[PDB]
């Protein structure tokens, strides 16, 4: 099958501990992931069904 | 030093449809609101069956009917879901501070995912009713290629 | 999810699982000698060819 070829991704996808999982870092010592997310979720669309 | 929670996924469940299956290719559904009144179905038929003509002296049967009946068949399909009764009361008290907004929208979540447990464990009962009721009536290959 | 059974039987209640991964840490090394005589050469200015 003359294809040899595949489209993919040339860079990784990055994760950086910023000011809300940072402030979680040094007080509580636990890091969530997309604190962006889950605050999202949480505070801002509580209504919203998934 | 920490440890980090990298996700959170919920199965999600795709609703399904009798009457967009396949199987409905060999049913011919219409609604009736109030079936729960019909004590009894029934359709007749009425075949007349005719003849050839012989010049043979064997005599030959009249004009010929057939007169068949068929009566409807009930089934009935029950489910059972439990809720607890600390999260029906919140549902009727406002929320007064946001802690107790967001242990809200958790009680309605949880009381709403229960009924789409029960309404969609019915649309499963219509889809296997049907199933069983064509199992219970097909005979065997190899009694009906001859008797056809 | 369930089937609503038109057989007589006790039906079931409406059930969840919580299932937990976690992950596995991977160590990797590696050795790399610099020579002494390359490192002085390197922090000189050269004059001479």
């Amino acid at each position: 099958e003359a294809d040899n070829q595949i489209m993919g991704p040339s860079s990784y996808a990055s994760f950086v501990v910023r000011g809300e999982n940072l402030v979680t870092a040094v007080s509580y010592g636990r890091v969530m992931r997309t604190f962006e997310h889950f605050m999202a979720r949480i505070v801002d669309s509580p209504e919203k069904a998934g | 030093k920490f440890e980090v929670l990298l996700g959170v996924y919920t199965n999600a469940i795709q609703y399904v449809r009798f009457l967009e299956t396949a199987l409905a290719v060999s049913c011919v559904n219409t609604e009736f609101k109030d079936l729960s009144r019909m004590t009894d179905g029934k359709i007749q038929f009425r075949i007349s069956v005719p003849t050839i003509a012989h010049g043979d002296g064997r005599r030959p049967s009249k004009q010929r009917t057939f007169i068949v009946v068929k009566n409807c068949h009930k089934h009935h399909i029950s489910t059972e879901m439990e809720l607890s009764m600390l999260d029906l009361e919140i549902l009727h008290s406002i929320p007064e501070t946001p802690v107790e907004y967001a242990e809200y929208v958790g009680a309605v979540k949880t009381v709403a995912s229960a009924l789409q447990f029960g309404v969609d464990a019915l649309e499963r009962g219509l889809i296997n009713t049907v199933l069983s009721v064509k199992l219970r009536h097909a005979p065997p290959m190899f009694i009906l290629q001859t008797l056809a």
